[PDB]
């Protein structure tokens, strides 16, 4: 299934490089994950723990962090994210 | 366990 | 140009 | 199409998460970076310069250094080890 992401997503994939407007979500799940290594937004540490307030990837969760177990989350952040 | 391991659990 | 850029020019 | 990595290359794939033994070669070019990023195998400063002797990737390329713009030698050293 291709999926359409809105602006502000296809920003952050075009960030790194992405040229579609559509993708599968294991595309998606890709490129945002390139993202956030790129913007080194995970804990050096503890590197499930992300913290993305006042980053671009923040405005799109809507929550200064999160970790990478909270799969329910991710998944929903980027549903509300896509023009279905 | 890498933040890619972590990651490519969500597929 | 970062390194992700760089790459996803192969796809 | 899917494809099929040769041992060494699929040990790579591994140590980043990848849970399957075929992929499409979009998949095996996101494991790749994945790695490359993951062990910082590329200039911070000019980052399509990739180092990589007495890696594990340096052994799969049979390279000490590569530059990302390299196309034909990224495809040729995939292609050398997959299962065809």
């Amino acid at each position: 299934t291709l999926v359409r992401p809105k602006p502000l997503l296809l920003k952050l994939l075009k960030s790194v490089g992405a040229q579609k407007d559509t993708y599968t979500m294991k595309e998606v799940l890709f490129y945002l994950g390139q993202y956030i290594m790129t913007k080194r937004l995970y804990d050096e540490k503890q590197q499930h723990i992300v913290y993305c307030s006042n980053d671009l990837l923040g405005d799109l969760f809507g929550v200064p962090s999160f970790s990478v177990k909270e799969h329910r989350k991710i998944y929903t952040m980027i549903y509300r994210n896509l023009v279905v | 366990t890498s933040f890619a391991e972590y990651w490519n659990l969500l597929s």
